[PDB]
């Protein structure tokens, strides 16, 4: 009972390129912005379920399992995508093809104006490490099996390591001595640090307008969030 | 009940 | 950066602190047994101020990035220290020598009991995958550094000073006899720990301000104040 | 601030 296992580093590429989620579309006050962002992670939330079935030893896992990393790393996941989607933008969100928005722009959502910074310092993180598509699906990969295998789970830090396996793969090919190679392995899971961060300081601030209930938020969105406390 | 549930089996 | 992986050792090696003791005497219930636990953070919270300064690259950077690195890191870095602690006590927490604690007994204050399940995790991690002191003491300086890098411009530097860090961890697992896919391995291994850690300090920290609210016990001057970092 | 003396003692 392997299946994950026997793949190779360029299987592993592919496997987790093929599985990506689409870029969404979205159709400015407090309730206005908060609204829309909103309605926007909620469609996001859906393609990502199907981006983890398409993860390699994630099927694998019971139901009770996979409901445990996704109600606990589907924050990060969301944030490290739109980290990813903004990253040649600098200073600029991009939550939406048709919705950038700048730092002094989420400042109509306060307690927002912070997680704003972080995703911002995060994306210009990554656009200064020069993040690559095939490293960040990894790092997607990593935060869905890690975020939360604490909280036979053998098998997934087998799919962990294996996973890590392709990110030294990955360098590898681009000319990156062995020391650069571990050297850059421990900078892209030292930002796993940071948006786990950004997740609890973002998880915080969306209870906040559920106990506001100033936007109305869907149920969806609900049972994902009381999952942490 | 959890919609989670729902959509990891659709 | 002048420093061979045998240098960064010992040095970091040399910083640490004591394990200090509690004032505990079976003589009892979720008050003073929560403010125990603020008298040993508080005591162990100064000789940490004293240990980063024995950190290679710290002294270095202004006073202003000492003051931040800390505000941001200071617990992550007490509850690795905790969990390091407790390794050999499965099930338990080890606080202090004379303190030795288990999840039935944080549940005498209220919420704490989530904590003590995720510090128990972590130190079965650590037991499982026998984590040694050289590898533990680079760890406690990379949390030291990274939890507050991007939370700030010329201190790239302190990339740097990671980077040489983890030149150490590989060198030192490479003397253990390990593979280049197991130095890999496990080098990821240790660093996706940090993810959990993180998480527990953001958890723990919203902990602490709940008992601020909740005045049943007073906490220390300069865990207020740092306190006061996380929440500003 | 108590954290800002400590470094510089
Ligand atoms: O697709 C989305 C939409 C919003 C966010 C987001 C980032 O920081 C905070 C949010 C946010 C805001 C409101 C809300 O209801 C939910 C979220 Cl996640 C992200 Cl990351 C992706
Ligand atoms: O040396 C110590 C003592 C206590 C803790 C600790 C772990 O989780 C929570 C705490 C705690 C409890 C009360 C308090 O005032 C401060 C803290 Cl940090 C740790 Cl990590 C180390």
């Amino acid at each position: 009972n392997s299946l994950a296992l026997s793949l190779t580093a360029d299987q592993m590429v592919s496997a987790l390129l093929d599985a990506e989620p689409p870029i969404l579309y979205s159709e400015f006050s407090e309730a206005s912005m908060m609204g829309l962002l909103t309605n926007l992670a909620d469609r996001e939330l859906v393609h990502m379920i199907n981006w983890a079935k398409r993860v390699p030893g994630f099927v694998d896992l019971t139901l009770h399992d996979q409901v445990h990393l996704l109600e606990c790393a589907w924050l990060e996941i969301l944030m490290i995508g739109l980290v990813w989607r903004s990253m040649e933008h600098p200073g600029k969100l991009l939550f939406a093809p048709n919705l950038l928005l700048d730092r002094n722009q989420g400042k109509c959502v306060e307690g927002m104006v912070e997680i704003f910074d972080m995703l911002l310092a995060t994306s210009s993180r990554f656009r200064m490490m020069n993040l690559q598509g095939e490293e960040f699906v990894c790092l997607k990969s990593i935060i869905l099996l890690n975020s939360g295998v604490y909280t036979e789970k053998d098998h997934i830090h087998r799919v962990l390591d294996k996973i890590t396996d392709t990110l030294i793969h990955l360098m590898a090919k681009a000319g990156l001595t062995l020391q650069q190679q571990h050297q850059r392995l421990a900078q892209l899971l030292l930002i796993l640090s940071h948006i786990r961060h950004m997740s609890n300081k973002g998880m915080e601030h969306l209870y906040s307008m559920k106990c506001k209930n100033v936007v109305p938020l869907s149920d969806l969105l609900l049972e994902m969030l009381d999952a942490h406390r | 009940h959890k919609i989670l549930h729902r959509l990891l089996q659709d």
